[PDB]
């Protein structure tokens, strides 16, 4: 955020002002059954960039390989 | 006088001051000026500091 | 008395020119190395020749010489051999690096033996041993930070990444805030 | 362009921005460095990127380009000067298109008329 | 405006004997009648500012 | 993300071109080193312009400053 | 976001200091036609304008005018091309001001 | 940071190239010589006021 | 289908050109020594880099090499004002947690970017373009409207800024174009025909004299007297010149409670 | 420029005080072993040796000031 | 101002739902063909464009690309050199940018 | 300090060395004021020339594909 | 200016004065040396290493003034 | 100012001389000890601690004059 | 004005030769002691008192030294 | 934005004292 453009006062995300605060997750099973963390692993690369490769089968084919 | 003289960068908040562009949808067209280049700032007598 | 030589003056007339000899003339402070003279100087002694900066020979014969292999070559040649390389991402680029730093692992399983009897002979070794590590490793406790390694640059440097915008914003620009702090829109 | 060997250190920061950057002036000490003999007259030292420029020919001059100038006090040299003359290519446009981002210009905060106050 | 009128230096006290060499030298400092110019505002102290050469000693945190 | 192939299609194609754009080049500094100084100041010029000859002085004509192809 | 982290990693410096004769951040252009500055000729001033233009490029690193992108005249494939058409830095002036 | 475990002030040279002009090996040569001035720091101290 | 080389490597021969740049007589002994036997070495690593291998940069001893960041006075304090004077010390000490943080970038350089437009605005506009110089502008009302519609807001305030500053900077440009073409006083009534068949080399230093005493050896015979003499020819001129003064202007900055203007300062304090 | 070349010389000459130590202080060990020799002669060759190395470590203060005196005269 | 502040212009629903802050609904959603009906749809497209929509094509993508340059002046020129000597605005109405 | 290398080359410092007085020092920096507008100028009179020529564009349709590259891991 | 760097060219040679001291504090030390021994030879090896320790001692000013003297001269 | 720093270095330079008294006064501390050793050993540890004393008071004027020297030359 | 200062700081350079003659001094007085001490030993406390407290009065000059150099450096 | 950036006109004069920063 800081090399995005944004100077940043303080520290920490416990924002004495008017903001929400998102404190970490209560290690117990209550919260631990209806949250979880976000895997970042998770986030991927639409599958509709594989049908670019249709493009190479149609021109190998022009090309007589 | 010096701190009289020290002001901050930036002033104030323009947007929350009044629009042109409401002005105009308002009835009145507003002139452009030009910046005032030929005024120096100075402090008042002692007695106002 | 005045001296002529190939570098002239740019004055029209004759008394301009007059005028600036001897306005240069008057302000000459002579310095002379021998003794009884009325201009006399042992030390402080005024060079009468200007110095100028110029590139020498070897100046200029070590430039061209990173030219050498371009004027055996047709501007045609240099594309096809220098620019216009057939793309081949197959190779293991990073190897490099693996190979070096995977030394210091292989070299801790050699080093690791060493018959120096006494213990605390080989903590100096160690110790030395790790000095040598943390010149790139940095911090020597775990999930703490990044080593630093300088790495040549490369037209391959951050190939198979240069599809991603946000990852050359990150690298690149240090965006410079402003007086209303936010990020850009 | 700057047409003095001296220039005011505010007139180039930023009013309106974040400070990360000045724009100093020749580090003379690194002339210091060089451990050859040279000749350097003092009236070229205080303009822009010159003496980065002048100290990389005498050490391009004393050493080559191969294994004798590379050096830390014949590197940094080439480096000061081919970084002296980026920013201040780069200062000097944004003075010249944007000269009301600088501290000094009437722009920066414009001073209204006497006519837009309503007396 | 709430920063400019912020900037006003306030007055601050001479006497001080947190600071030795003021704890020593105030010892033999001759106080003066400051004559009323006709103000209100006569900085016959040091003044509450960071920058002030009397105060720099001041820590304003 | 912008596409992969635009970066390195358009990354052969730039030198390509740069291939022929060198012999069009040539041409053109030939073809004009044939020309009058009224020819090469007259074409491509404003049509307000008044040409005024010029003194007539000794600039060499050189390809490339460095002896390169 | 929640990933599989190390306890000890490296960080690669890709350094473009432009000083290094060994890769491609070595600025071959600027030097030689710097040099050919120094000595005197005819066309010493007009060498001068070439390199002040050649950094008025540098000044701009847009996405039609960038290494990352593998831009002609602006990554290190191209570096050599500006030693023999060094006239296209107001093509690409005008160019970047197009899009 | 380099001496800091799990730091969180990345703006602090964390995230920056450092690189320095001293002798390598810098836990053996340079540190241990900081610590051998400190130590004379120290021992000329307490002979002097002692 | 042989690995590409770039041109580097065809200036070294070698791809383990061992570059330490430590002057110091056991790092160059020992580089000398690594870059002979780099062929059946197997501690070899490149520094000239590959399309097949990627290689290291430049070493300093054991460690690597950069140069020192460009002098640069911003700092932020911690613990006391540390007064940081980049021109004070050759090589920047590092920061130590409880006295100074640096400013960012300790490699950076001052350049000007642009946000790239969403591409399904950038169609919009082709649309309008490729419609006008068919259709005219008179019939472009409802591709102008797909513009604002959907191109989002903060694409269409960089299109309405992009306007202003173009108009800011042709001003600039022409500004500068009409001091560039005012016709001083020295050049009034004159020509082309007027200028001197002359190029750059006959304004240097071979040809045009300059304005120092001892560029070249014309003053070099010249004796003590013929310099009394000179003071005296001098002299009489000033009998004539020194007739006239410009007179004392009036001290702007003579209130001190007053925003002083910026003169230009005395040559000499 | 010539000025600071009069200092190095000049320098180079104060190279020869410690020179003019050593002839004191070499009359002086040479003197003691004389005595000290006759008090118990029976282990000249014992006094003897630590006599000549006592003018070994004085030619090294010798060495030492020509050294540095070339050093600054040349450096 | 609030960190987390967001301005939308169309119409978004909440779930009153306790420890969860999501939208579940959008006012007036109707859901179109399904993805293997959208899929038939445009197979039968591509088939006729297959069979009765490829004789005449080369010509047509050169005027396509010919009109895809930046100046007017290089789409006339791209007109004539490769198009074999097309009209603008002949050429407009074919592709449909003309009114 | 933009157009250095041509400010630097008028004042003549790739041949000759400046007066070493402030006066005359100074006065030769402000002599080039009025170049240095006109070699401005004249970089500013440059033709056009196809953008289509070294660089394909972007805003293609052709490139909407948003391809990745292709890598092994090693 | 240029006079300073005299001056410090100059100092750096008047580190040879302890250079010269140096020298004559070590006649004396081994000139009692000789003496003590032929008192005394039983202890010979104890009066040695004490003797060559003092010597030790001597070249530490040498080793302080050189020091100060390099600093000095570029510093 | 380089002139008053020119004769302040000059006086920095002037420190080495207690630097050469005390080297002096070091060679005659360990030639009384040596030759008090031998006229009664049986103190050995007694002599050689109140030796070391001694060579610490030597410096105590030596790092005075150093003291003083780098202030007077920054002060 | 600017000589007269550059004579003041010199002065204060001079304020270091009793800084060397103390050194001296005071190896002198700890040789003498030592032999003194292996003299006679059993009187050790008396001669070591005695010791010291010549020391103290020797030092005390030099103290005194130093506030005239700065007497004059700033009076 | 710094936040104790100020913009004076009038003259000051900074010390170059260690430990301290004032006018
Ligand atoms: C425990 C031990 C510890 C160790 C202790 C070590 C202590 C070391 C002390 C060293 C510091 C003091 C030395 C100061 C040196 C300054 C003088 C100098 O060097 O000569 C320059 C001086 C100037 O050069 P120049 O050739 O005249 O320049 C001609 C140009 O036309 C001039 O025109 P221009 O346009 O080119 O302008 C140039 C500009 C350049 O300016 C500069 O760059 C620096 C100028 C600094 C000047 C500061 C002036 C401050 C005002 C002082 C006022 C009082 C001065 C007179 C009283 C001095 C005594 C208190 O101006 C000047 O040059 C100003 C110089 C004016 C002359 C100053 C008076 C000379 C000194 C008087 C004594 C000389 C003889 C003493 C006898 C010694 C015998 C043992 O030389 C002379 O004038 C002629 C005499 C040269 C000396 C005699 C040579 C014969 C051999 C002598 C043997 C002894 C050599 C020295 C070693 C001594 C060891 C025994
Ligand atoms: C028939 C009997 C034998 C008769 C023959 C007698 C003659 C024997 C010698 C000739 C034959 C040698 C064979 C190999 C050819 C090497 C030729 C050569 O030029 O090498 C110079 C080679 C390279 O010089 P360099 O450029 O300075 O690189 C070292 C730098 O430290 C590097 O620093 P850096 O920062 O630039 O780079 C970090 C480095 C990592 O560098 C380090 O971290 C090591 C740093 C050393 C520890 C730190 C403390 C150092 C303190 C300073 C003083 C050390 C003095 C050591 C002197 C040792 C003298 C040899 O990582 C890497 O760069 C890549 C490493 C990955 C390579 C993987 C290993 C490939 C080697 C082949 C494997 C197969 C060999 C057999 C396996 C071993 C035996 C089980 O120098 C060394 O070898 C250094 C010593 C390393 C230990 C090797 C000991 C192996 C002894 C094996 C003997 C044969 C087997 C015995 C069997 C007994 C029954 C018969
Ligand atoms: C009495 C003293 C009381 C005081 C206590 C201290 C209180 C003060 C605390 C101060 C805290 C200091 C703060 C440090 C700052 C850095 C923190 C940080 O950044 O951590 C991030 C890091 C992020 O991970 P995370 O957020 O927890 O989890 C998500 C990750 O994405 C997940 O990462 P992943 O994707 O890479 O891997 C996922 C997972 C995927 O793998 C699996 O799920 C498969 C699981 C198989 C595990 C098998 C392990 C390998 C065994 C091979 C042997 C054969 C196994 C055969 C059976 C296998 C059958 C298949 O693999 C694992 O993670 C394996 C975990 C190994 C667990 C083994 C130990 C069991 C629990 C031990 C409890 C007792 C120790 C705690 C202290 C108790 C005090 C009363 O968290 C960690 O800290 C990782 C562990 C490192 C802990 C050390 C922290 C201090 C640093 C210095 C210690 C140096 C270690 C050596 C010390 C000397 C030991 C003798
Ligand atoms: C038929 C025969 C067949 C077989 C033939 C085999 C022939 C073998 C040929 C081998 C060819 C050379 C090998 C090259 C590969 C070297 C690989 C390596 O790791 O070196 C890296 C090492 C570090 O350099 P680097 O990493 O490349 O970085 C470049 C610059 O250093 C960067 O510049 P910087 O300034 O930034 O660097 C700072 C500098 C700092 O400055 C220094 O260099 C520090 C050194 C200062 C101390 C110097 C005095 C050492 C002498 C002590 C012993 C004296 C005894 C006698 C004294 C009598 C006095 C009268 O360097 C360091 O930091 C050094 C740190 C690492 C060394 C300290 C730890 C050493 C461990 C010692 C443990 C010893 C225990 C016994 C173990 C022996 C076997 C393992 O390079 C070397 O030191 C080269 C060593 C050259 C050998 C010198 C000869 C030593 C003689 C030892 C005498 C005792 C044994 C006598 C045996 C006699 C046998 C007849
Ligand atoms: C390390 C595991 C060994 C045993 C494993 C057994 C299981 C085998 C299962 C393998 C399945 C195959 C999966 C694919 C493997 C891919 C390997 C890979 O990615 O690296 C290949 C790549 C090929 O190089 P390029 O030319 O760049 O790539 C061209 C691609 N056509 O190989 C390398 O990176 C080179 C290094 C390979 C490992 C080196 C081994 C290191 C050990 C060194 C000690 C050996 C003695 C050395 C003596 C030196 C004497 C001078």
């Amino acid at each position: 955020t800081l090399r995005a453009g944004k100077n940043i006062e303080g520290s920490g995300q416990v924002h004495f002002g008017y903001h929400d605060q998102k404190w970490g997750m209560p290690a117990i099973p209550m919260f631990q059954l209806m949250y979880y963390e976000l895997p970042g692993n998770s986030i991927v690369v639409n599958p509709c960039r594989n049908q670019n490769y249709r493009l190479y089968f149609e021109m190998r084919k022009k090309l007589g390989i | 006088r010096m701190r009289y003289l020290t002001e901050d960068p930036a002033g104030d908040d323009p947007l929350q001051k009044t629009k042109d562009e409401h002005l105009v949808d308002l009835g009145f067209i507003p002139k452009v000026f030009g910046a005032n280049v030929e005024v120096r700032k100075r402090a008042p007598h002692d007695k106002y500091l | 008395p005045v001296k002529e030589g190939q570098a002239k003056l740019w004055f029209s007339t004759k008394e301009e020119a007059d005028a600036y000899d001897d306005k240069m003339i008057s302000n000459i402070e002579l310095k002379s190395q021998d003794y009884e003279d009325e201009n006399f100087s042992p030390v402080f002694n005024r060079k009468t020749q200007e110095y100028f900066l110029e590139p020498s020979e070897k100046f200029k014969s070590d430039f061209a010489e990173l030219l050498r292999p371009l004027r055996s070559l047709s501007f045609n040649q240099v594309v096809d051999r220098y620019v216009l390389i057939p793309p081949n991402h197959t190779f293991y680029r990073n190897w490099t690096y693996e190979k070096f730093l995977g030394g210091f692992g292989l070299s801790y399983l050699i080093l690791r033996e060493l018959p120096l009897r006494n213990f605390y002979a080989r903590v100096f070794v160690m110790y030395a041993f790790a000095a040598k590590v943390l010149d790139h490793l940095g911090n020597p406790f775990p999930f703490s930070g990044h080593g630093q390694i300088v790495a040549a640059a490369d037209r391959w440097n951050h190939w198979d990444v240069r599809c991603y915008d946000n990852v050359m914003k990150a690298l690149k620009y240090i965006r410079i805030p402003t007086v209303q702090n936010n990020i850009p829109e | 362009t700057i047409f003095a060997e001296t220039w005011e250190a505010s007139e180039y920061q930023y009013r309106n921005k974040a400070n990360l950057k000045t724009l100093p002036v020749n580090h003379l000490g690194k002339l210091a460095e060089l451990k050859f003999d040279f000749v350097e007259y003092k009236a070229h030292q205080l303009i822009a990127c010159h003496l980065y420029e002048r100290m990389t020919i005498h050490c391009m001059n004393q050493y080559g380009l191969f294994k004798d100038f590379y050096r830390p006090e014949c590197l940094d040299a080439q480096y000061y000067f081919k970084t002296c003359v980026e920013l201040n290519a780069a200062y000097g446009i944004q003075k010249k298109f944007f000269p009301e981002h600088f501290v000094g210009s009437p722009y920066a905060r414009p001073v209204p008329q006497f006519q837009q106050l309503g007396l | 405006a709430t920063r400019w009128y912020g900037r006003q230096p306030g007055h601050l006290l001479r006497a001080d004997t947190y600071w030795i060499p003021n704890l020593v030298s105030q010892r033999f400092a001759k106080h003066q009648p400051a004559h009323w110019d006709g103000t209100q505002n006569m900085p016959i102290f040091r003044l509450a500012d960071p920058k002030h050469k009397d105060s720099y000693m001041v820590q304003f945190r | 993300r912008t596409s992969a192939h635009y970066i390195e299609i358009n990354a052969i194609y730039g030198a390509e071109m740069m291939k022929r754009y060198h012999k069009v080049w040539e041409n053109i500094i030939e073809e004009r080193s044939k020309a009058t100084d009224q020819e090469k100041k007259t074409r491509y010029a404003h049509p307000s312009y008044q040409y005024s000859p010029l003194p007539v002085v000794s600039i060499p004509n050189v390809l490339n400053p460095l002896n390169l192809q | 976001t929640s990933e599989s982290v190390l306890a000890y990693d490296y960080k690669l410096w890709y350094l473009w200091s432009g000083v290094s004769n060994l890769d491609e951040s070595f600025d071959m252009f600027f030097n030689q036609y710097w040099a050919l500055s120094l000595s005197t000729s005819v066309f010493q001033l007009f060498y001068a304008v070439i390199l002040d233009r050649y950094l008025s490029v540098l000044f701009q690193n847009t996405p039609y005018t960038n290494d990352w992108f593998r831009m002609m005249l602006h990554s290190k494939e191209t570096a050599l091309i500006w030693l023999y058409h060094p006239e296209l830095s107001w093509h690409i002036n005008g160019l970047n001001q197009f899009f | 940071n380099s001496a800091l475990i799990g730091s969180e002030n990345q703006s602090d040279s964390m995230n920056e190239l450092n690189t320095n002009f001293s002798m390598t090996y810098y836990i053996l040569t340079v540190l241990p010589g900081k610590f051998i001035y400190w130590i004379y720091e120290i021992l000329h101290t307490f002979f002097v006021v002692c | 289908k042989a690995p590409g080389q770039i041109y580097a490597y065809d200036i070294h021969n070698t791809h383990y050109p061992y570059v330490n740049i430590k002057q110091d007589s056991q790092t160059q002994l020992l580089a000398s020594f690594r870059r002979s036997i780099a062929s059946i070495n197997p501690f070899s690593y490149r520094q000239v880099p590959s399309q097949d291998r990627a290689a290291f940069g430049l070493r300093w001893g054991n460690a690597w090499y950069a140069p020192n960041p460009y002098p640069n006075g911003i700092h932020f304090d911690r613990v006391f004002p540390t007064h940081y004077d980049p021109l004070a010390e050759t090589n920047r000490t590092k920061a130590n947690l409880q006295l100074i943080k640096y400013a960012p970038g300790n490699y950076s350089t001052l350049v000007v970017t642009s946000e790239k437009l969403p591409r399904p605005c950038i169609r919009t506009i082709q649309n309008y373009r490729r419609c006008q110089m068919v259709n005219g502008t008179e019939k472009c009302n409802s591709e102008a409207q797909d513009i604002l519609a959907i191109c989002p807001n903060w694409a269409l305030d960089h299109m309405k800024e992009k306007v202003r500053f173009y108009t800011k900077a042709l001003a600039i440009n022409n500004q500068t174009y009409i001091r560039a073409m005012q016709v001083e006083e020295y050049n009034q009534g004159r020509t082309v025909a007027d200028v001197a068949p002359k190029t750059w080399i006959h304004g240097t230093r071979q040809h045009l004299r300059p304005d120092t005493m001892w560029a070249d050896d014309r003053y070099t015979n010249i004796t003590q007297t013929e310099i009394n003499e000179a003071i005296k020819r001098v002299e009489a001129r000033k009998a004539r010149e020194h007739e006239k003064k410009p007179v004392e202007q009036a001290n702007v900055n003579a209130n001190t409670g007053e925003q002083p203007v910026r003169v230009e300062k005395s040559l000499y304090p | 420029m010539l000025l600071v070349k009069a200092v190095k010389v000049l320098v180079m000459g104060g190279c020869m005080l410690p020179i003019a130590f050593g002839a004191l202080g070499t009359g002086v060990l040479f003197a003691g072993f004389n005595v000290a020799l006759s008090r118990n002669p029976e282990e000249t060759e014992s006094l003897f040796n630590n006599t000549l190395m006592g003018f070994a470590l004085i030619e090294t203060f010798i060495f030492m000031s020509i050294g540095l005196g070339f050093f600054v005269l040349f450096a | 101002m609030q960190n987390t502040t967001n301005i939308v212009h169309v119409p978004v629903h909440m779930g009153h739902t306790h420890y969860f802050d999501y939208i579940d609904s959008f006012p007036k959603l109707k859901e179109g063909p399904t993805l293997e009906e959208n899929h038939i749809t445009n197979q039968k497209i591509l088939r006729e464009q297959l069979i009765s929509g490829q004789q005449g094509l080369e010509q047509n993508l050169c005027l396509r690309n010919c009109f895809k340059l930046s100046q007017k002046r290089y789409i006339e020129f791209c007109l004539d050199r490769k198009c074999g000597g097309a009209d603008f605005q002949r050429a407009a109405t074919i592709l449909g940018y003309t009114k | 300090m933009d157009n250095y290398f041509t400010a630097i080359t008028l004042l003549g410092l790739r041949d000759q060395n400046l007066p070493p007085f402030k006066d005359a020092r100074l006065q030769r920096y402000k002599s080039i004021k009025k170049m240095i507008d006109l070699i401005e100028t004249t970089t500013k009179l440059a033709p056009p020339m196809p953008v289509e020529l070294f660089m394909l564009n972007p805003t293609d349709p052709e490139w909407d594909d948003d391809m990745t590259y292709p890598t092994i891991t090693h």
